[PDB]
């Protein structure tokens, strides 16, 4: 198990860690989080209570290095930063731990939730969507863009996703347009699975990450990746059964996650009516439809 | 965007664009078969893609072989028209190729879109008149060239004939949209109008009539007059 201290905490904040938050009031003693699992990704992120817009994060792994958080008044936000001394370190996690300013985080021992919400999401991969290659842990907010997104302006702050696009000749082979028009899945297996993701649990890990961006900052661009990645393989007739089931596993898990309230921007209409209910998929998720079914009735 | 009432006077300027109508690429009858069930037995069909300022029109001529041995026919008609669309373009000099390809279908986007991929800088666009363009078929000469085809067949036809020696393309283009609507509404009498008088004839050259200026206008007030009492007719007005 490990920490994240923060160094204080001057302004009055909701704080973020996966799935659980906590309030905490303007020079409240708080110092950190502890008891993080090792193992997984995880993401502290913020919600000033001043603005509640701009909802920012970090994506982080604790095998990774020993990360803080302290606030900069110059930039006006809670950055993290990483501490190369491991004995200082050490030394200000037993000294705030012996004065019980931390919270736990807050796992039920019986709860997969987190596990499954990112069974494939890889901080290395994160580093490649999110490049700044100076810092071991990823900075994402509500405002960043995607590379599609820009296409259609500063590449610094720019979530490199996979750019998808169902009209585009990198999804269309010549002379086959009406086939891999309507069965996407040369485009799936052939140009994504074996071309540039090179195996299934890279896509996954992409389409969990873009799913929980989309989620804890309401990042519109990413909410449009996770939808493309979920209508690519739904529109493909040929899937490996393995893949269909996991698929299945993971949406069951994200739509049981959603925020109730959220379902409106969340959940393109389109796309999950196309996946559970016309799509050559339709009979492969039954598990996310029963969950969608009995939760966002009106939405289908 | 999608071409509309507002920017309809677009149609007559120089960037070359093209209107396809895809109606008439799949068509069949409806019978009996022995056993009193339903069958269809496909009929030759056409795609009509019209420059409207020019009058040329490219007649594909679709052959029923092409459906030989096809599923989801009318899905397929789709993008067979969107193939031989795009061939067509292919085909021409890149200085006549059009900038712009309005769709009288929106079903029609993304077939040709797919298949105008290698084309990025053409527009591909739906429209929201209400063209006739379903009528085209009511055309004698163009009903038996595609009836009569025994293959695949491009024939090319000025759809004006002469008429934009002597009028502007905004004219000739209501004139043949009037035409063809009033033969859409009641091709009988429609029809009856056009021919009544044995001596106006059709040139070789020519669909329709050699009508003098004053006789167009006649007829004109003729195929007005028979699309408003097909109307009040229709609705009981």
């Amino acid at each position: 198990m490990n920490t994240v201290p923060f160094t204080s905490a001057p302004i009055e904040v909701t704080i973020g860690i996966d799935q659980y938050s906590f309030n905490v009031k303007e020079n409240q003693p708080f110092h950190g989080i502890k008891d993080i699992p090792i193992g997984h990704v995880h993401v502290i992120h913020f919600q000033h209570a001043d603005n509640s817009s701009m909802r920012y994060g970090y994506w982080f792994d604790c095998r990774m290095g020993n990360f803080y958080i302290q606030y900069d008044p110059k930039d006006g936000l809670y950055k993290m930063m990483e501490e190369r001394d491991g004995a200082k370190f050490e030394n200000i996690v037993h000294n705030f731990k012996e004065r019980q300013m931390m919270v736990s985080y807050p796992k039920i021992d019986e709860d997969d939730t987190w596990y499954n919400l990112t069974e494939f999401v890889q901080m290395d991969k994160i580093r490649k969507i999110v490049r700044k290659d100076e810092n071991q842990f990823s900075y994402v907010d509500s405002s960043m863009t995607t590379v599609q997104e820009n296409e259609l302006s500063d590449p610094a702050h720019s979530l490199n996703y996979t750019v998808i696009n169902f009209k585009s000749r990198e999804a269309i082979r010549p002379g086959h347009e009406m086939e891999d028009f309507l069965d996407k899945s040369y485009y799936l297996n052939t140009v994504m699975l074996q071309g540039i993701f090179k195996n299934s649990s890279n896509y996954f890990g992409e389409l969990q990450f873009a799913f929980l961006n989309a989620m804890f900052f309401g990042n519109y661009g990413s909410s449009l990746q996770w939808h493309a990645m979920i209508e690519l393989i739904c529109s493909s007739a040929t899937v490996p059964k393995h893949m269909l089931d996991k698929l299945d596993e993971i949406l069951y898990y994200q739509i049981k996650t959603l925020p109730e309230q959220y379902s409106d921007i969340l959940l393109n209409e389109r796309v999950w009516n196309i996946c559970l209910y016309s799509s050559f998929q339709k009979n492969s998720l039954h598990n996310t439809e029963k969950i969608m079914e009995n939760k966002y009735p009106e939405l289908l | 965007g999608a071409m509309n009432s507002s920017n309809y006077a677009e149609l007559f300027n120089n960037d070359i664009k093209l209107f396809v109508d895809d109606t008439n690429v799949y068509r069949v009858t409806v019978h009996k078969t022995f056993e009193g069930n339903v069958a269809t037995k496909a009929i030759n069909g056409c795609i009509f893609t019209l420059n409207p300022k020019t009058g040329h029109l490219f007649l594909k001529i679709i052959h029923t072989s092409v459906w030989a041995g096809q599923k989801r026919l009318s899905q397929l008609a789709k993008w067979k028209t969107a193939e031989e669309v795009s061939a067509l373009v292919r085909s021409l000099p890149k200085e006549e190729q059009p900038k712009q390809i309005i769709v009288t279908r929106k079903a029609m986007l993304d077939p040709l879109e797919v298949h105008m991929l290698d084309f990025p800088n053409i527009a591909i666009r739906p429209t929201e008149l209400r063209l006739p363009f379903s009528a085209a078929m009511s055309i004698d000469k163009l009903s038996d060239v595609v009836m009569k085809a025994t293959e695949p067949q491009m024939v090319l036809f000025n759809i004006y004939d002469d008429w934009l020696d002597r009028i502007s393309s905004y004219t000739a283009f209501s004139r043949l949209t009037l035409l063809l609507r009033a033969l859409k509404t009641n091709e009988e009498s429609a029809k009856m109008i056009l021919l009544s008088d044995p001596t106006i004839t059709i040139k070789s050259y020519h669909l329709w009539p050699s009508f003098t200026d004053e006789q167009w206008i006649t007829i004109e007030s003729q195929m007005r007059d028979l699309i408003l009492t097909e109307y009040g007719r229709k609705y009981n007005v």
